[PDB]
RNA sequence: AGCCCUAGCACAGGUGCUGCAUGGCCGUCGUCAGCUCGUGCCGUGAGGUGUUGGGUUAAGUCCCGCAACGAGCGCAACCCCCGCCGUUAGUUGCCAGCGGUUCGGCCGGGCACUCUAACGGGACUGCCCGCGAAAGCGGGAGGAAGGAGGGGACGACGUCUGGUCAGCAUGGCCCUUACGGCCUGGGCGACACACGUGCUACAAUGCCCACUACAAAGCGAUGCCACCCGGCAACGGGGAGCUAAUCGCAAAAAGGUGGGCCCAGUUCGGAUUGGGGUCUGCAACCCGACCCCAUGAAGCCGGAAUCGCUAGUAAUCGCGGAUCAGCCAUGCCGCGG
């Protein structure tokens, strides 16, 4: 991206809750280009947040995501003599992606044997604020802050 | 792997059959290593070409359906 | 080592085939080998005419064979003493009955395939490799052409290090499809090795 | 051996398995298209001249 | 999958037919 | 009585006739939900109606062949939309903002020689 | 009821040479069901450009048979005249049917 | 006379060496925005100017400025495919509309539609806002398509004393009862090892089995093989149709729905080896592929390193073709989901 600053490839809204942010999530779940199975999974997962909690799936989803967004992180930096992990803020597009990336990953690391459950639990456990996603979130926030000394370069 | 004859060579039987009207030969040389060894035409030690020379192969009952070159190996220290 | 053949490139617009005969998947192989041994004997035993194209047509046992020259009569005789010999040689190998037109190009220093041979000839008669190119271009450029260019490969003047003299004039837009550029390639079997000669003549448009 | 070979490939042989194609022009054993008797080389050649009827450069 | 001649896939992939993939 | 559009989408062609009233939708001689069964996105193909408020107060008869199930799904979507502009001039001024009217130009780009696959080149080892 | 095939390499001179057969069968015949163009039979060859190892970089050649079809429902000898002989095809083939 | 046979002769023949003697053809820097000429001008001269500069572009693309004014090889454009609409045309489309339908667009009836294929139309920064001296840049309307709409073909002066005498052509040199020829067999397939490019997996976003038109390029008359029967099958019988928009290869597979396995080196994975057979071919030991029974290996996602791709792309799933008796194709060139 030398020339232009690149348009953020827009997404079709969801054909259910009508939310871009959902399809975004669905897309991350998708494997070999099998969007169908991908979608089934996320919806069937919203069903295991009825059967389990009185709450509306969307609200849980939103609120878990909001819980896994980092605020700070260490971007690497070379200077002629050593390597410096420099803490900068996180632009809202990156937040969006890291969170949704992390959820799926955190979720596929879980034990339960089935797609739609792993998604579901994670989603719940992280809107409570105790996800294995949320681990690899407070870690990043912590890694900055510990390198708070070098936080005076930030280019 | 075939099943309509045994695709064995003319020039070989001519020589085997008409050798067995009383015949006990080892000096019997051949280049037809693709000819199937024929039911019980044993005794006679055939000499098979491997590309360089003819090998003294004395033949027994238990080695029948096998083709002739399985005994004249074509390369060295294998 | 780049650059397409410019006839090949243009057999769409701007140039048609040296064989306008249809057919199908068991004759073509043979309707070809013949097509070739024809020009096989023609190109060898008719060099002096100076034969540019050797256009050909078919429709089952008839064959058009329109041989183009600008020495048209050197194919004939003085009435018909040779052109009879030839319809004879043709149909002897072609077990069929051969037509056999003859043609004149009103200007032979627009025939790339001649321009080449001419320059080629000279080279064997130990000529001036570089002023040949200089001349031949000016010849072709003289006959009102839009652009000309000639190329010799190498051992130019018997040299031990193979070289490449080229010369041009006016346009030769080798990248335009509506170009109409004739392309001539000639050999040159000298004592020390083979040279190679290329000819390019620009004319065309819309 | 390319001479005694080009000839022997015109013959009819003990057993028809021993047959084979061979660029009738550029006398050549390999890559000889069945619809031409023509080595891909001695071919890209004629094709470019136009000596090959109806054969165009493809593009899509 | 694609390497077991005794799966169906095994035979699609190989292109062949038989017990484990018959011709309709 | 009748209306028409011709939807197309990447080797897929959509013959579409609507009729007023009911809500049912026959597609290649089948109910919508028999042809598009489990295929979670199909509900979108009839999105152009939900756009105009003709919710399910047309029937529609639809042949659709060529290529792909999901390409068909989008193909139809173009008919269902190109049909109603031709049963109301003003069916336009609120289908453009959503653009159910663009063809969708995109298509299997070509396999180039030397690549594996159009764009995917092979694997450089360098030593 | 006449059914005549027209095969070709040259697209422009089937639609040319065999649209004399939509005139010389209209002027001295009567009814004509126009030319119908049958899908083309494209024969692709693909050659490695050089004489040696350069297995990438190739050229593409296709020789394409254009197929054309003609039906006319007034079979007179009023027609078998220019349609007996009066020519402008030169690399065409024709199947005559009924 | 020819033509043939032996004894001579002139000659043939050599994939024998030289790509550092060559031609032709290819690859490479690189589809990079460059490389030059004519005349004028500056400089004793090699050379310079032009081609630098400021704005702009994908670009030596354009613009404004300037001792230069122009031009040539390049770039773009002229050709092919893909997108939208029209014209022409009915042994492929069809109740689209009505009649008959043993309910197979099959039977009349019709090209409306789809399509097949030939020609045309369409996009130009043309329109409105804003900035600018201009070129043009940011937005918006219209429109199937906006600002190069998406893919090709197309490779400048030249560089790598790049590649190839084994495709062919060719100077030179070396063999000419043999460095030529013809055959039978063997080798190009060897195996302590080591790199490249791939294929197949290591699983549950999975495997298996049953059913279930989403079709989108090609090949076929010393052939494609519908359909029958025999065989668990490979395949073998009989046998129809189509010189093939008509008949055949042809089932697309992922997908959908049902069922099953329950985290196991497993109903994951199919290497190895044993056996019995099919086919092509004079012939399948070395050296074919296919079918079936058994045998089931390593592999639980890979160190330091390192490859590809910016959109219908990558990832994933099948389809065909070329050469070809058959085939060691998991390769190659192509098609779509
Ligand atoms: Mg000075
Ligand atoms: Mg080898």
């Amino acid at each position: 991206a030398r020339r232009r600053r690149a348009e953020v490839r827009q997404l079709q809204p969801d054909l259910v809750y009508g939310d871009v942010l959902v399809t975004a999530f669905i897309n991350k779940i998708m494997r070999d280009g099998k969007k169908n199975l991908a979608a089934r999974i996320f919806y069937d997962a919203c069903k295991i947040i009825q059967e389990k909690t009185g709450q509306e799936p969307l609200k849980v989803f939103k609120q878990a995501v909001e819980n896994v967004k980092p605020r700070m992180e260490v971007r690497s930096r070379r200077v002629g003599g050593a390597n410096y992990q420099v803490p900068m803020e996180v632009s809202p597009r990156r937040q969006q992606s890291l969170a949704l990336r992390w959820l799926v990953q955190a979720a596929n690391q879980r034990p339960e044997r089935r797609a739609a459950v792993r998604i579901a639990h994670e989603l719940m456990d992280a809107a409570e604020g105790k996800g294995g996603a949320v681990k690899k979130k407070e870690d990043v926030e912590r890694m900055a802050e510990a390198n708070r000394a070098y936080a005076h370069y930030r280019w | 792997s075939l099943k309509k004859g045994v695709f064995v060579d003319d020039h070989l039987l001519e020589k085997v059959l008409e050798l067995n009207a009383k015949g006990e030969k080892r000096l019997i040389k051949t280049w037809s290593r693709r000819s199937t060894i024929v039911p019980e035409m044993v005794g006679h030690t055939i000499a098979v070409y491997n590309g360089k020379q003819h090998v003294p192969v004395y033949i027994t009952e238990n080695m029948v359906g096998h083709k002739l070159g399985e005994f004249a190996p074509t390369r060295t220290y294998r | 080592g780049n650059k397409i053949h410019p006839i090949g490139f243009r057999l769409g617009i701007t140039r048609d085939w040296e064989s306008r005969w249809y057919a199908g998947k068991k004759q073509y192989r043979h309707l070809l080998l013949e097509d070739q041994r024809i020009r096989g004997l023609l190109e060898k035993e008719l060099y002096s005419a100076g034969l540019a194209r050797v256009d050909i047509e078919r429709a089952a046992d008839n064959v058009a064979v329109t041989v183009h020259v600008a020495k048209p009569g050197v194919v004939i005789g003085r009435g018909g003493e040779r052109i009879r010999v030839l319809r004879e040689e043709l149909a002897k190998l072609t077990g069929k009955n051969v037509a056999l037109n003859v043609q004149e190009v009103q200007n032979p220093n627009l025939s790339a395939p001649l321009v080449a041979q001419r320059v080629a000839e000279q080279i064997e008669r130990r000529f001036a490799v570089r002023r040949a190119i200089k001349q031949a271009v000016q010849r072709v450029m003289e006959s009102g052409a839009k652009g000309a260019k000639v190329i010799v490969s190498g051992r130019i003047g018997g040299a031990e290090q193979a070289r490449t003299e080229w010369a041009a004039q006016g346009r030769v837009p080798l990248h335009t499809l509506r170009a109409n550029i004739d392309y001539g390639f000639a050999l040159a079997r000298t004592t020390y090795g083979v040279l190679g000669v290329k000819a390019y003549i620009f004319l065309g448009e819309v | 051996a390319r001479k005694a070979l080009i000839e022997k490939a015109k013959r009819t042989p003990k057993f028809k398995v021993r047959a084979y194609t061979r660029c009738v022009r550029c006398g050549r054993a390999r890559s000889v298209y069945r619809f031409f008797g023509l080595c891909r080389i001695c071919l890209r050649e004629l094709a470019h001249k136009g000596q090959l009827p109806g054969v165009r450069k493809a593009s899509w | 999958g694609k390497g077991d001649r005794r799966t169906r896939r095994g035979k699609i992939w190989r292109g062949t037919y038989g017990k484990y993939r018959p011709r309709k | 009585e009748q209306y028409y559009g011709t939807g197309r989408r990447k080797e897929a062609v959509a013959r579409v006739f609507l009729r007023p009233g009911n809500g049912k939708v026959t597609v290649n001689g089948q109910d919508f939900n028999e042809y598009f069964q489990g295929l979670v996105r199909a509900v979108a193909a009839l999105e152009p109606l939900r756009a105009v408020d003709a919710l399910g107060r047309f029937d529609a008869y639809i042949t659709v062949r060529g290529g792909g199930k999901s390409g068909q799904i989008d193909a139809i979507k173009l008919g269902i939309a190109r049909a109603l502009v031709q049963y109301n001039p003003d069916y336009r001024a609120k289908l453009k903002p959503l653009g159910f009217l663009t063809r969708d130009a995109r298509v299997v780009e070509r396999k180039k020689y030397g690549k594996h696959k159009a764009r995917r080149a092979p694997q450089y080892s360098k030593r | 009821k006449i059914r005549i095939k027209l095969r070709g390499f040259d697209h422009k001179t089937l639609d040319a040479s065999a649209q004399k057969i939509v005139e010389a069968a209209r002027r001295s015949g009567a009814q004509v069901s126009g030319p119908i163009p049958l899908p083309t039979r494209v024969r692709r060859f693909t050659v490695i450009r050089g004489p040696f190892k350069h297995k990438d970089s190739r050229e593409h050649f296709e020789l394409r048979t254009h197929n054309r079809l003609v039906d006319i429902i007034n079979p007179n000898r009023k027609t078998i005249e220019q349609l007996m002989t009066l020519d402008l095809p030169t690399g065409v083939e024709i199947e005559i049917k009924t």
